[PDB]
């Protein structure tokens, strides 16, 4: 007796790194479709300064 | 219009024109019309012809595999009430 989409479905956490940044202007990371994001967590890593 | 009498409107423009040309004639116009160029039978585009997703449905595949194993504890025996 088993519970199918629980099982069928992936809980998952991942990372990523972009770079591009500039003074005064918006820099956007875009979400991939199909996954459903339950957070989301951004690290400003300055040049090694935080 | 109007005429006014007795200062009648002449009678019609009369016979003193002045005829200034005989150019009238428009030559009519004979001509042999070819455009022959070896066509080729393709054009090349970047896309023609399709209906492009604009979101996918999810997919997926299946497995799953096994056996039947266990490991159980049960609830002890207890004195029977009635019948």
């Amino acid at each position: 007796i088993l519970p199918l989409i629980d099982l069928s479905t992936l809980y998952n956490l991942e990372n990523s790194a972009q770079a591009g940044l500039t003074p005064n202007v918006d820099f956007v990371v875009q979400y991939a479709n199909l996954y459903r994001y339950l957070s989301t967590i951004a690290v400003f890593d300055n040049g090694g300064s935080f | 219009a109007l005429i006014n009498p007795q200062f009648p409107y002449a009678g019609p423009v009369p016979i003193p024109g002045p005829a200034p040309t005989e150019t009238m004639p428009l030559l009519n116009y004979r001509v042999e019309g070819r455009i022959a160029g070896i066509q080729q039978a393709r054009q090349f585009m970047p896309f023609l012809q399709g209906p492009h997703r604009a979101v996918a449905e999810q997919t997926y595949h299946a497995i799953g595999t096994g056996i039947q194993m266990g490991q159980t504890f049960n609830q002890p025996l207890i004195n029977t009430q009635e019948g």
